[PDB]
RNA sequence: AGUAUGAAAAUGAUUAUUUUAUAAGCAAUCAUGAAUAUAUUAUAUUAUAUUAAUGAUGUACCUUUUGUAUAAUGGGUCAGCAAGUAAUUAAUAUUAGUAAAACAAUAAGUUAUAAAUAAAUAGAAUAAUAUAUAUAUAUAAAAAAAUAUAUAUUU
RNA sequence: UAGCCUUUAUAAAUAAUAAUUAUUAUAUAAUAUAUUAUAUAAAGAAUGGUACAGCAAUUAAUAUAUAUUAGGGAACUGUUUUAUUAAUAAUAUUAAAUCUCGAAAUAUUUAAUUAUAUAUAAUAAAGAGUCAGAUUAUGUGCGAUAAGGUAAAUAAUCUAAAGGGAAACAGCCCAGAUUAAGAUAUAAAGUUCCUAAUAAAUAAUAAGUGAAAUAAAUAUUAAAAU
RNA sequence: AAUAUUUAAAAUCAAAUAUAUAUAUAUUUGUUAAUAGAUAAUAUACGGAUCUUAAUAAUAAGAAUUAUUUAAUUCCUUGGAAUAUUAUAUUUUAAAAUAUAAAUACUGAAUAUCUAAAUAUUAUUAUUAUAAUAAUAAUAAUAUGGUAAUAGAACAUUUAAUGAUAAUAUAUAUUAGUUAUUAAUUAAUAUAUGUAUUAAUUAAAUAGAGAA
RNA sequence: GAAAGAAUUAAAUUAAUAUAAUGGUAUAACUGUGCGAUAAUUGUAACACAAACGAGUGAAACAAGUACGUAAGUAUGGCAUAAUGAACAAAUAACACUGAUUGUAAAGGUUAUUGAUAACGAAUAAAAGUUACGCUAGGGAAGGGUAAUAUAGCGAAAGAGUAGAUAUUGUAAGCUAUGUUUGCCACCUUCGACUCAACAUUUCCUCUUGGUUGUAAAAGCUAAGAAGGGUU
């Protein structure tokens, strides 16, 4: 299974050591989402930044394209040509 | 100390609610980290995701950090901490040997759960 | 300090529209009534333009400073003028020409083509990749330390 | 000059960052007191001597109708004893920047694996600027456990950082401005009005104590437990 | 009741949780309040107003202080069920019964997402004409505060080389529009000129001023 | 059962180490003894620690010779960390490297050694003061913070007070308040007199009151409310 990791809090005031831990996890700007294969190595890294992130276990992995298509809003119309 | 840093010595009721929420979120992160390890190990043994979640046996973590973070003595859960430890920290240069938690830099992010037994 | 033109600004008087005699601060931005002016498609329940009703936000600019609204320096205003340029050399990067040669031709010179040593008459596979060879210290010669040279076409 | 920044590139480049496995023990099963697999517990490979803790040796302090040596008066009546005092011995109790017999977390750091490759290191050729810093939090030297004081150590921000919050606010809590819009989540902080947003539960206060900068020894009143 | 101590979850007691599981072990949590003391100079200073509740009685108030909490309260373990509740519709006699909605509290930045646009880069496509290319447009992802400083690309003025057109034009100024706009353009108005060192590519600067 | 030997175990680094302090040392790095006087030698020194450069530290390995040891092997000074100084110009010797027309030479070069710049990365071989008569370019490269001190109060009461700590007085130590004196930090570069005063009360007088075996009366001491008027 996979971990769904969200950078809830920002890295403005965190020490550079914590910043390095987060950067090596693939997380970028605040609110970024990355799907990490569950692994004792990953669990340790998330344990050290347990505050700044929010972690939920998920069955499958969503590619970034899949996430975008799931994030698009619903236009309230179907265009009729002419 | 001419410059005025008007930081009060007590928190408002709303800061306390947020502090309790932040502690719970951290505990939930730990609870989820262990859950993934248990599910991953169970899948390795051959089980599927569903039965892994319903398995009576829950594989406890083996890493030192996660094993200790799951010990209430070392890292107590929000429902287990005392009110003093939730909102007050330990300073050895303060009257009462305690100071408001909000005075700790980056208190919102940093986690201070344990205080000396008699202080 | 030539001659013509001169709706360039600062500056003064007057007129026209709007606002202003119970309201307080970089004089603006946004929100929003009202009045006025123009409009040869205002068909209008219209569009623009001007204007301190009223509400919210708003601590001039530059220099020097850890730090300036600062009661730190400079500025009455407007117009004109006011500051990384040239010569002789050297080293790097891109492109272009030519190319184991190039510039230049009259010769001469310069650079590259062989690396070293303070210097000297020394200077690269005797049969292949450093275990070979050249130079410097040493020696009878090697080893040792440093740099350089070679695996149809010399770089 | 080094340190921190910038431009262009090199592959036989992942060498960068981050974490995990390492270790000890218990229980079950298989194999020949031992090995293997599985689960669990333990601050969990190697280095260290701070906090803590302690009085080991060193440096200091206290008390014993305890014992010995010596000093001195009295008693005895010159003897021994007594009155004692200093030292040592024994027992018990303490502390320290230059004490650590015990000892953390952080920290230094190693091989492999995994994840970051719209990412790191290293290297080659060329350019700078900087060498007056400030505050907050923590552990200290000086000061008086004074200073918006001074000197260093670690982290963050300002310096060079818009925005929200602390009335106002360089340094505090959030959160980093490509340009729009404004639907939805929101961080810190708030919801009687000024001012965008609220309803509740259980106790205490009668002092406007308090309500966004807690003023102490002590006295009075009252409340629980022994 | 009187008297003398302490104000404590260490010990004990209560409760919760993890293991062997009707019990035991281990871990965690739970132990007073008010007043006086109280202190200076332009002016009261929680930012201000102001905040403590009251039956007869209002559609309706009763901290806006301190302490521990919730998102109506309770059971299972973020979610499910039940029960006090508000509002409405139907039926019956201002009241009774059935049915439906509310259990994410709300505000909150230039945060994040969504909705569009721009530049750069990585990876895929389409149209047009080092075609392994150039221009333009699409989809996914990442980035776009910034002083000293570094690097890239453009605009205004003047001079030199090349350089049609022309009063139905050119230059300048005002006003109102257009182009993602320090610029150039459309129209109207005013003045000069039978007329661009004009468009565009190069080469040079006495090449840009609220700062001495 | 006894004698001797090899020795083992515990304690010890407090003694000793050329020299300060620290770390190490009994497997001794400490001590005694034989040989010795040798490695207190000679050309290449990779690689590391440290590090801006200059410099500094450990040292594998190749080659020549020496001392000890039967041999294995050890020795490139001292158990380790301090015991130091760049160039320039001069001086001495060795090498045979240049030799300004040629041969010599002169002079330079390589190698080894010498002398102190202690302001100790050393500006020259060689240098002290005064300025209120001064000058130029710059920076500040009484307010504010603190309250040791000062003033005042509070808590407790040793002791005076003919008697009795608390009528009055109140050692030394304790907890505070003000920023009115002397200080400290560097964010920030005129004392007195005349005239007019405004404000505070921690009240000098005037008004009310409590205590005063130390209120007989009058004068007084101490304290509470009080800033309206006055205070040469
Ligand atoms: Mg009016
Ligand atoms: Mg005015
Ligand atoms: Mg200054
Ligand atoms: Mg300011
Ligand atoms: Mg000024
Ligand atoms: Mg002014
Ligand atoms: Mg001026
Ligand atoms: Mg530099
Ligand atoms: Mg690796
Ligand atoms: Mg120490
Ligand atoms: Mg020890
Ligand atoms: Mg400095
Ligand atoms: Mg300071
Ligand atoms: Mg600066
Ligand atoms: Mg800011
Ligand atoms: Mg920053
Ligand atoms: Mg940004
Ligand atoms: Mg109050
Ligand atoms: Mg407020
Ligand atoms: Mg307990
Ligand atoms: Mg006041
Ligand atoms: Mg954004
Ligand atoms: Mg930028
Ligand atoms: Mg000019
Ligand atoms: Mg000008
Ligand atoms: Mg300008
Ligand atoms: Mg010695
Ligand atoms: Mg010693
Ligand atoms: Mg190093
Ligand atoms: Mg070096
Ligand atoms: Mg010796
Ligand atoms: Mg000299
Ligand atoms: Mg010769
Ligand atoms: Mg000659
Ligand atoms: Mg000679
Ligand atoms: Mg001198
Ligand atoms: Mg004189
Ligand atoms: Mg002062
Ligand atoms: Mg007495
Ligand atoms: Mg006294
Ligand atoms: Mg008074
Ligand atoms: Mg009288
Ligand atoms: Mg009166």
């Amino acid at each position: 299974v996979f971990y769904k990791v969200t950078l809830s809090r920002s890295l403005i005031g965190v020490p550079h050591t914590t910043k390095s831990i987060v950067k090596s996890l693939g997380l970028g700007k605040r609110g970024s989402i990355v799907y990490k294969k569950v692994n004792p190595a990953i669990a340790g890294s998330l344990a050290k930044v347990k505050e700044l992130v929010k972690v939920e276990v998920t069955e499958h992995e969503l590619t970034p394209s899949q996430q975008r298509e799931l994030r698009k809003s619903n236009p309230g119309f179907i265009v009729e040509k002419r | 100390g001419g410059l005025l840093w008007k930081i009060p010595w007590r928190m408002s009721t709303h800061q306390k609610t947020r502090q309790r929420e932040r502690l719970r979120n951290v505990d939930q992160v730990i609870k989820q980290l262990t859950l993934g390890l248990h599910v991953q190990r169970c899948q390795d043994k051959g089980l599927t995701y569903q039965e892994a979640m319903e398995s009576k046996k829950k594989y406890k973590p083996r890493s030192k950090s996660l094993r200790l973070l799951n010990k209430p003595s070392v890292f107590p859960k929000e429902n287990q901490m005392s009110s003093k430890d939730k909102y007050w920290t330990f300073d050895k240069k303060a009257v009462g040997y305690r100071k408001g938690i909000h005075k700790v830099p980056k208190w919102t992010k940093i986690s201070i759960r344990k205080a000396p037994k008699f202080f």
